[PDB]
């Protein structure tokens, strides 16, 4: 009653089998075993980096193929192994599932076994590494960026082909904080990834529960990584967790790749290199930080037709394969002053730095003022958030610089008192809170009150709820066509007429 | 590991201190960390062989110092595992570090043949959930809730109320929740052993509690090897049906003993003295500060961090793992109080509106608004003039003072510690006595009727006797 | 959720009872398939006496 | 115990010294001189010498003295330079390295070391291993034939 | 709640089935340990004469 | 990159990492620039022997990689050391790091094929008067008297950019003085090449400049070997009648690749995280851009300091 | 023949009674661009100049047995 189909598969597979080998074939004999570093004295004239499986489900690769013995790679348990199990002949190396068919489920370190199913097949079990794109065929497409922040949606956006080095501050928050991109963006429609570097039960349960229950679940991949990994899963998360991203960026669709913190990636591989007597330099790492960041941070680029016309083997040559480089990192209270931070942050396009002073004090402003900036800016988004919503440096620098120096120099005039109400009311009332979804209504509401003069009449903190709720609900409910203005660019007769009539009637009729 | 003898014998070529050139027979060793119980001189020393280069000639190290034997010691390993004496009925006695008598009393009451089986709960259990049981208190139980078996890492200096934690936590972790408890005795001396043994044995912190031991006189391996015996002896009582309680020593013993032992031995040293492998064990802490499928190992950590700190490297990981903060000073007990616990400096981390609610989140707004408004309004008017007292400043010296300062109560089983024993409070006394009586409910309410009350609900109902 | 917990426990108990009641058919079919396809000697003389 | 220093003694003596009919002097001189000090007298008594003439002349000319120019020159140069302290792989390295021109040795079929006379691939192993004569010995030859189907079917079908 | 009950019932019913370890261990141990009977010289010719 | 004549050498030994320890010939080792085109895998991956050793296993270092090779790869002997293709006909398309192209076909204009290792500093026939130059501007020539064929440094931040210097210098200096002004690039981005090259279509300089950039996706030896293209290709036009004028990108590739590759090879060098080959490359390469009798050799010294170190 | 020397390994391991290395010349063992070990030179003076291949006064560092470091 419980077997049914198990008798046919078990009887057919157990009765068919194949043959008997292991005759006149050197499968490699291990000399010693120093808990991981197994000196395999045999089968040294093979491929450079052949992950041959030994006794069990492992992947022992040749770390240093010399003229005699070669070291093996530890893939799981290696402390209980002795010197007598030898190895096995295997020519497979880097056999992971690459394709857009499994982009959406909970992936693992080497596959998709972290979810409840486990049978999430892709297009082809190829390699997990990724290379750079075309040199002259890297045409970046200026598209709109709408994450979840009401103040960062028009300040500095990054569409496709941009590399913004995000620096998340510790103590609320770097792992979450502004995690409203999947719930606010609804269906992304791209092959985005989410490589982790040391997760637990609260991160996988809260992220898997809040991600699937608050937003779209099957829309982006998520490479999970436990904290008990050595260097084949923790240090190879950014270099091996970019397979699905190579399935849409090289064909003609959109793809993305996001990693976790840079502490486990740069610190996980430093123990295997320094513990095996190899090369060292900056934080127990020689030239491994410059070679790994070139094929990961500078590899996610928006291809055009020449770079995708030959890599797709005849498919979508007319489309442009876009790829967003979402390289984020968790800075430990501004811990970014090494060779990997300056070379990786300076070798890319943008570098957004966020401090914990404005977010760890009770305010809703997570990003710092003037320290977080991208490379494309607000001109790569829509027309309403380029020439009508792009003055964070004037209000932040004028309000912070003109309002911060009021201790010994008091008696403010008309030029200093006007920046405190507009800067404090607009910066304190226009900032998004924790886990707050932001749609495409930030350009219509931000390009009207902070441009014409609708926010100057209600600069008080107590009038923001009644004025914002009454004006937003009355203006948004009394006119459904204004939302159509958020479907494209704008900045014309419909923006001035709808913003002036909706702002004057909604602000004057409240 | 290796228990206990056999596998022919051996012959030591070079004899040194700890890490010596041990060499057994041809292919006669076991797995990693095989404690070969061999007669090294007089007593049966157990040298754990961490390396496994070849067969026999491996780097072996004992728990102490093996310097004294001649060049020709017979080192013989075994084939089975070293089953330490642990179980579920070990609470109530005084166990040693290896499984014997601590203060010349009873050893392990249960022998489940625990071969260093570190129990760790995965994702197929009750992870995660919140506990928030009785204690009994009001601001300490509602303003600082704990998870289901989480590691509540506290932080405090000298004179932060040592009798309130052991006296107030000795009855709630042995009669309210689960009867099986344990205590860590590593890193003790004359004042720690006499004060902890006399204070813990003269009240209700000995039975039933498996008191461990461990002295740091020899090497740091025996005094710092509390992962197998601690994680396999104190957490083994949670499989009987209820939960399990345990204690901790200090946070500096793991970094100092691990870095000094791993850096002063020669091998395993490449991170400028720091151990990059043992720190990986910290990654398993998330598997020990949660509820399992059979119980919940409530490992109550001590008030120790990076050289007595509250916001440093080791102090930030202990406060973020729980649902509250960690701050304890002499300012709360310096103004005449019973329980030395800060209420305004130790706020709850999960005091939002999504993982709480109206009744659950209403206690944080009254304590935070009444403490900040009462302290700022009382300090501003008291540090200047009495003519600037409106309603919050003139009314926060009766309702907010007694309601916000009524948390200093006695323990639940203080029959020979604080004199009178306090009653068991729940969660309704803090919300019902602090969510309405802290701003102005009974009008006239002095601090004399709420100075010895065990709950806040009696701070407004029993105000007729003052 | 509390009303669905009884249905989940009843479904899990029904699956455990169905698997336990089917353990005789699974052990008999596995013993007959292994004895009749062990690639050695097609003879069911030695009884397995499994559950 | 030469490892890397074992390729010169085995590869340098099988080409330039092979023209003087030294195919039998290397086995008797290397096996007798290397195997004569395998006890607990000549190794500890000859390896702790001060000069090389006493250890080379006494150890190479006092225990039989069955050598000539290659034994005295190789023992004096190896003992004075540091190579006569072990010499355990001289017979296997010199015999396997010097006998590589007609080396014919097969493997085992999960039983015993048959060592067939197959100089090339699939030479005499098919006729010698399939033309009984001998088909199954007493070293678990016929009993180890079911390890492939039993281990492959049970291990591959053990997951279910 | 329905998806959690269906996933819990499918995971408990698919993970609580001991036919894989019970049938594989009993069939592999009984077939591998009961193959010595009725195998004198007939099983050595079919397994040793195929080389 | 050498002219193979014979194709013999031998097998190999060890192949761990980038250390090409292949046992080629016994007593027939090559020179320093004479690389051995070994048939590792499918392509002919050559490895420059930096230090020869006895026996056959010499200390060689390859540019790219072997693309999966065994422990006994067959090598090949060469004759002419550093035999790459260059000349004065490179002003027409973008160049690579080994004398080939990066844009279209033609190997950046195939013409001559001489030695890739050009001469550094010399006298006798060279111009020792050190005459002054004139760019033809009121805020460049009237405020700073530059020399004819010198390595003038640059500092500051933004403001001008590559379009102002390339567009303003590709028409005024090209018509006011006879000569071909080329460029280089070591340690750039992968996307800038898809945008900055478009500027070549807005000033007509692609037909008069040889863009030799290596981007940054390769390693140190494969991307830092752009010194032979500039010195080998710029010497054909400056010693014929014209005046060559190269343009560097930054010093992060030469400093990081030279210090990391020279200090991470198991040998000690300079202090403060530096290498001992900075005085030879900086002094020998800085004095090579001097005035001669057949044409001034100018080069834009666009080195980047380490945050004023 | 402990070290791989081909000529000196077979000649020294097969005929150690005739060395003949007192001419203060011979050749070199290796050449790593400067760090060259002059083989032989038993009667040569330590620090004296010697004309090698070309036109350079190669002077030895010290007289440590027959392995003198010529520059
Ligand atoms: N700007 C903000 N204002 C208010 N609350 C915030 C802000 N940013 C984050 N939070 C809170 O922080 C919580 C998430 O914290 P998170 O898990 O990211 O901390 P963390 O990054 O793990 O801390 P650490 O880096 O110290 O480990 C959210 O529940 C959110 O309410």
């Amino acid at each position: 009653q419980l077997n049914s189909t198990e008798i046919s598969e078990l009887i057919k597979q157990r009765i068919a089998q194949f043959n008997v080998v292991s005759e006149a074939h050197n499968e490699g004999t291990i000399v010693s075993v120093s808990d991981g570093v197994i000196r395999i004295h045999g089968l040294a004239d093979a491929m450079q980096g052949e992950m041959i499986s030994l006794p069990g489900n492992r992947y022992a690769i040749a770390l240093n193929l010399e003229r005699d013995s070669v070291g093996a790679v530890v893939m799981g348990p290696y402390a209980d192994l002795a010197e007598g199990m030898k190895v096995k002949a295997t020519g497979r190396i880097l056999e992971v599932p690459v394709g857009r068919g499994l982009l959406g489920r909970v992936v693992n370190t080497l596959g998709a076994p972290i979810d409840g199913k486990g049978p999430l097949d892709h297009d082809g079990f190829s390699a997990v590494e990724a290379i750079a794109p075309g040199v002259i065929e890297r045409q970046s497409v200026d598209q709109p960026v709408q994450t979840g922040y009401k103040a960062v949606d028009s300040m500095i956006p990054i569409g496709r082909g941009q590399r913004e080095l995000i620096i998340g501050d510790r103590q609320t928050g770097k792992t979450a904080l502004a995690i409203d991109a999947i719930i606010n963006q609804r269906d992304s429609g791209i092959k985005a990834i989410y490589v982790a570097i040391g997760q637990k039960a609260s991160t996988i349960s809260n992220v898997v529960r809040k991600l699937e229950e608050h937003g779209a679940l099957a829309n982006t991949i998520v490479v999970v990584a436990t904290a008990s990994e050595s260097a084949a899963l923790q240090y190879l998360a950014p270099y091996a967790g970019a397979a699905m991203g190579e399935y849409f960026r090289d064909r003609g669709e959109d793809a993305l790749i996001i990693y976790d913190d840079l502490s486990k990636q740069a610190v996980a591989y430093r123990q295997i290199s320094l513990l095996l007597r190899r090369p060292p330099g900056r934080e127990a790492f020689p030239g491994d930080v410059f070679y790994l960041h070139s094929r990961l941070l500078e590899r996610a680029a928006r291809v055009n037709a020449e770079y995708v016309e030959a890599f797709t083997k005849g498919e979508v040559k007319g489309k442009t394969g876009s790829l967003t480089a979402l390289p984020i990192i968790e800075t430990q209270a501004g811990d970014v002053s090494a060779f990997v931070p300056t070379n990786v942050i300076s070798i890319t396009d943008g570098q957004i730095f966020l401090e914990t002073n404005l977010f760890n004090a009770g305010i809703r402003p997570a990003v710092n003022p003037g320290i977080s900036v991208s490379r494309v800016g607000g001109a790569a988004q829509t027309k309403i958030m380029k020439k009508l919503s792009g003055g964070i440096r004037t209000a932040l620098a004028q309000y912070r610089e003109l309002a911060a120096f009021s201790q010994f120099a008091s008696d403010l005039d008309d030029a200093t008192r006007n920046q405190l109400d507009h800067g404090q009311k607009v910066t304190e009332l226009l900032k998004q809170k924790q886990y707050a979804p932001m749609s495409v209504a930030q350009q219509s509401l931000v390009l009207f009150a902070a441009e014409r003069g609708y926010l100057a009449d209600v600069e008080l903190s107590k009038i923001g709820s009644f004025e914002a709720a009454l004006l937003a609900y009355v203006d948004r409910d009394h006119a459904p066509l204004m939302q159509e203005i958020n479907q494209t660019g704008g900045y014309n007769d419909e923006i001035e007429g709808k913003l002036k009539g909706i702002l004057d009637s909604f602000k004057a009729t409240q | 590991h290796h228990h206990h003898h056999g596998m022919a014998t051996g012959k030591i070529v070079q004899v040194i201190g700890a890490v010596v050139d041990v060499e057994f027979p041809q292919d006669a060793v076991p797995r990693v960390y095989d404690a070969l119980e061999v007669q090294n001189g007089n007593e049966r020393l157990v040298l754990e062989v961490q390396q496994q280069l070849g067969g026999g000639i491996v780097r072996t190290i004992a728990m102490g110092s093996s310097d004294g034997l001649r060049r020709g010691l017979d080192v013989k390993d075994l084939e089975h595992p070293i089953e330490v004496p642990v179980g579920k009925a070990t609470l109530g006695r005084i166990m040693n570090v290896l499984g014997e008598p601590v203060d010349m009393k009873g050893e392990i009451g249960e022998e489940e043949r625990w071969a260093i089986h570190r129990a760790a709960p995965s994702y197929e259990e009750l992870s995660n959930s919140q506990e928030l049981l009785e204690t009994g208190i009001k601001v300490i139980d509602l303003m600082a809730p704990f998870a289901k078996g989480g590691k509540v890492g506290l932080f405090g200096g000298a004179g932060v109320g040592k009798t309130v934690n052991m006296m107030e936590l000795i009855r709630n972790i042995a009669i309210e929740h689960s009867g099986y408890s344990v205590f860590a005795g590593v890193g003790e001396r004359t004042r720690e052993g006499n004060d902890f043994y006399h204070e813990m044995t003269d009240s209700n912190v000995i039975d039933k509690v498996s008191l461990v031991y461990g002295q740091m006189n020899e090497p740091p391996g025996n005094r710092l090897r509390v992962a197998l015996t601690g994680l396999t002896m104190a957490e083994k009582f949670r499989d009987e049906g209820r939960d399990v309680l345990l204690f901790v020593d200090n946070i500096y013993r793991y970094t100092l003993a691990g870095t000094e032992v791993s850096a002063l031995l020669g091998r395993m040293p490449s991170a400028v003295g720091y151990q990059p492998t043992l720190a990986e064990e910290m990654g398993v802490l998330q598997e020990r500060i949660t509820s399992t499928k059979t119980g919940s190992i409530t490992s109550v950590q001590a008030v120790y961090v990076p050289a007595d700190d509250l916001t440093d490297p080791s102090p930030a990981t202990t406060f973020a793992h729980l649902d509250a903060t960690v701050v304890l000073s002499r300012q709360i007990a310096s103004l005449g109080i019973y329980p030395a616990v800060d209420p305004l400096d130790s706020t709850s981390r999960q005091l939002d509106p999504l993982v709480v609610g109206q009744e659950h989140y209403d206690t944080a707004r009254g304590v935070q608004s009444i403490l900040q408004r009462y302290q700022e309004l009382k300090d501003i008017i008291a540090i200047l003039g009495m003519d600037e007292l409106s309603e919050e400043d003139k009314l926060v010296v009766a309702r907010a003072r007694k309601i916000q300062r009524f948390l200093s109560q006695p323990f639940f089983v203080a029959e020979v510690f604080t004199g009178s024993p306090g009653k068991y409070v729940s969660l309704k006394d803090t919300i019902r006595g602090f969510k309405g009586i802290m701003e102005g409910e009974y009008d006239h309410l002095p601090e004399q009727a709420f100075y010895m009350v065990g709950s806040i609900e009696e701070a407004v109902e029993k105000a007729k006797k003052l | 959720q509390a009303e669905i917990e009884a249905e989940r426990k009843r479904a899990r108990e029904e699956l455990r009872k169905q698997v336990a009641i089917l353990a005789v058919a699974g052990a008999e079919k596995i013993i007959e398939r292994s004895v009749d396809e062990a690639a050695n000697s097609d003879i069911v003389d030695k009884l397995v006496a499994e559950l | 115990e030469f490892i890397t220093v074992a390729r010169p003694y085995a590869k340098a003596a099988f080409d330039f010294a092979v023209e003087h009919q030294s195919v039998e002097r290397w086995q008797d001189m290397l096996a007798f001189a290397a195997e004569v000090t395998k006890n607990e007298q000549m190794a500890e008594l000859l390896s702790g010498a001060l000069a090389p003439e006493t250890l080379a002349e006494s150890f190479i000319a006092v225990a039989g003295e069955q050598l000539d120019e290659n034994g005295q020159n190789l023992i004096r140069v190896m003992a004075e330079n540091g190579r006569l302290n072990a010499l355990p792989d001289v017979l296997e390295q010199f015999i396997h390295l010097r006998a590589v021109s007609e080396a014919t040795a097969e493997v085992d079929v999960i039983s015993a070391a048959a060592l067939s006379e197959q100089q090339l691939a699939k030479i005499s192993a098919a006729m010698e291993k399939r033309l009984s004569r001998k088909v199954k010995l007493n070293a678990k030859i016929d009993k180890s034939v079911m390890a492939g189907v039993i281990i492959r079917a049970g291990d591959m079908v053990i997951d279910g």
